[PDB]
């Protein structure tokens, strides 16, 4: 798809899971030529790495830097999927944009 | 190291031509054939406000991505870093101001 969705919890813990996404190649199934593996090009704000991706399954984890909703209240990526082995030449491929929407927790003080 | 007064940007003009505004390098690196990784930090880019800076880490340099207003801020605090493939802050840090200047863009109100 173009866009792919997902949610999570402020003053959370590592490898926390988020959401899945996917992608499909046009070698032959079940070798080296069609093994997809997935990576971050954009985040927004870039620095730390608050999320991780496992090139296993496409499933989307934090990382071990926390999200405060008080901070960003939801994160924006952009994720490149890839085979073979072979790297990266300038000529682009097909990318596809990631949505995490923060939620609340009870950290502020009613008074 | 040398104290230094802030970059000056002037509000309500494009900044695309005035880019990188601030930028990392090192030739002493090029002699050495080394390469480095960059990170920004503070205002836009791991502190608020945001939606006003970004950062390439390859590159090392800094950009600005819409427009400033002086009566939103007169002045932004960021720092610089530079670390190697093994984790090292290779070198002292960019300790880096940008002040916003100001125009009559706006009209006298009444108490």
């Amino acid at each position: 798809q173009d866009v792919f969705v997902g949610s999570v919890e402020e003053l959370s813990a590592a490898h926390t899971l988020v959401m899945k996404i996917n992608a499909t190649d046009a070698d032959e199934p079940n070798t080296l030529n069609s093994k997809i593996s997935y990576r971050i090009v954009s985040l927004e704000p870039a620095y730390p790495p608050v999320f991780y991706l496992n090139k296993d399954t496409g499933e989307i984890y934090t990382t071990s830097v926390t999200l405060d909703r008080e901070e960003h209240s939801s994160y924006t990526l952009t994720v490149e999927a890839r085979d073979g082995n072979g790297e990266v030449t300038d000529k682009p491929v097909k990318q596809a944009q990631v949505q995490i929407r923060i939620l609340d927790v009870n950290d502020n003080i009613p008074v | 190291a040398w104290i230094t007064a802030p970059v000056a940007l002037r509000e309500g003009e494009d900044l695309s031509k005035k880019n990188p505004i601030a930028k990392i390098h090192s030739d002493l690196a090029e002699e050495r054939g080394l390469k480095i990784t960059y990170k920004y930090t503070g205002k836009g880019i791991t502190e608020p406000p945001f939606g006003i800076f970004v950062f390439n880490k390859d590159t090392g340099e800094l950009n600005v991505t819409s427009i400033l207003d002086r009566e939103e801020t007169p002045f932004f605090l960021l720092t610089g870093y530079a670390l190697d493939a093994r984790g090292n802050n290779v070198e002292k840090p960019l300790e880096l101001r940008i002040k916003v200047l100001d125009i009559n863009d706006n009209e006298p109100v009444f108490t």
